């Protein structure tokens, strides 16, 4: 259910019956890495770590 | 017949432990006056016992029906089913069925009332004078 | 005087019908089935194109079907657990003018 | 001496038909349906490929559909309520020779 | 007083059962199928569509199927050595009333 | 006392069976097709959709088809030789239980 419009808004691919007349889904078609190359490497030290 | 022989069948014939005011009082009352005492001591009880189970029997079970309500007044025979598409066929009983009376009572219809008429022939054989 | 079903009960077997209630979606779009109803119940299962093979590249398994005819009444989303295993009903044909049904099963689990 | 019609009475069941007659369409280009007139009526129906899943990304829902064999006369685009749905009629095969036809119903309400 | 299966008695003949427990994967991903049991079996087969010739590009190969019919149980994914080649199984249509199956087999040998 | 194959006695005809064992490759790559060997027999032959007519742009030919119903032995890639014409077998359905055969033949000669 969006805060912009009023309606009810489901998964993608559920089990469940057809929820009102109007509605809305959404589905997942793809992702992916936008630039061929990294921006940074962030290191940090583990909390209370000991490797030995 | 001193002895009204009663509650006995469900021990004698298994399948019947469903009711017994049915059975003792309703039915056995209306079996133990066909013996005699002009029987033999290894008859009077067995006979009876098995008339009262052909009676039972000749109704759906020991009172009108088994536990479903599926009892028919008229004993008509199965003859064939299908279940891949439901289909049965019936036989037909208007006066007598197939080689089976229209003016006695049938005692030949299951195996009790063979036991009962195998025992009647034995012990009662049939002439008069008057 | 009628009985049709009366050929239902020469080969049945104790399979556990299990019925079913809807659920609604969570606030965040995910959805919740619930309400479950079990009971044990008589059927009379046929193989109608039962377990077909499939060699697919992940791996080997198998596509089983069945259908029913059952006195009770059952809608077209509901559960039979049978041998062990769940079925989910394809589609049913109903026949209110006696008391029996068709039914299409296909077997749950990958 | 003949009835054939006498044959649909054996099973029967109260529908109410739902006759129809057409509209027009509004100056802005808009539809508007009309002039119903119900009638209770018995018909003879049977399930011919009711009820079947379908389990689409939407959600899920049935296809139901059915024959009528009726006495009275229906057109190729009525209604008929039964067991407390609506129905619309896809296809008749009238018999003027007879008084009877059959036709093929689906399910409105999606 | 039940005996069907005693048909498939009148022609029946040795064929070597060979049921299958699977296997799993190497740490480097490859798959290991083993554990067979052999068992002579009697069986009923007749050549529903066998012996298909195809002359591919690569040459001449047949494409041979079988029925089954037997008694023992043989489920999806088993073998059964018979003429002295091997039939891998497509699909059973167990009927447990009786005691018998019915048995689609394929040629393994190319 | 068993006699089926005696049916196929009633229409036969003098075929010449030509039965074939395969070759192998020149070292150039090439195939030798050889070793065939003739005998005279009889069978049953019945035009199942024969002499169909072909009007291609490369001009006139016909496709022709049988069906033979023999009781010897014949493989699935053999030759019978019948009313001048070659024939090549398609496929075969043995029967072992008896002694006959079921064999479909297509024409050679383009």
């Amino acid at each position: 259910m969006r805060r912009i419009t009023g309606i009810t808004v489901i998964k993608d691919h559920q089990s469940e019956d057809r929820p009102a007349l109007p509605y809305g889904v959404v589905e997942l078609a793809n992702f992916r890495d936008l630039h061929q190359q990294v921006r940074t490497i962030h290191y940090e030290d583990i909390e209370d770590s000991d490797n030995g | 017949n001193p002895i009204p022989a009663a509650s006995d069948l469900k021990t004698r014939y298994p399948e019947f432990t469903g009711v017994s005011d049915a059975v003792v009082n309703a039915i056995i009352a209306e079996v133990n006056g066909m013996v005699d005492d002009g029987w033999e001591v290894s008859d009077q009880k067995p006979a009876v016992l098995a008339l009262a189970a052909h009676m039972l029997s000749r109704e759906g079970y020991p009172g009108r029906a088994t536990n479903p309500n599926s009892f028919d007044p008229t004993n008509r025979p199965i003859l064939s089913r299908k279940v891949g598409d439901v289909s049965t066929t019936f036989g037909r009983t208007d006066g007598g069925a197939a080689e089976g009376g229209a003016n006695s009572y049938n005692y030949s219809s299951t195996v009790y009332g063979q036991t009962f008429l195998r025992l009647l022939r034995l012990n009662a054989p049939a002439v008069g004078l008057v | 005087m009628i009985d049709v079903a009366i050929a239902i009960d020469a080969e049945s077997v104790e399979v556990t019908w299990r019925n079913r209630s809807g659920g609604s979606y969570d606030s965040r779009g995910n959805a919740t089935g619930a309400s479950w109803a079990d009971t044990q119940i008589r059927a009379a299962i046929q193989p109608v194109s039962g377990r077909e093979l499939q060699d697919l590249p992940e791996g080997v398994r198998s596509k089983v079907t069945l259908v029913a005819w059952t006195r009770s009444e059952v809608a077209e989303n509901d559960q039979i657990i049978y041998l062990g295993d769940a079925y989910r009903v394809y589609a049913a044909r109903p026949r209110p003018m006696d008391g029996f049904t068709r039914i299409a099963l296909g077997k749950v689990s990958p």
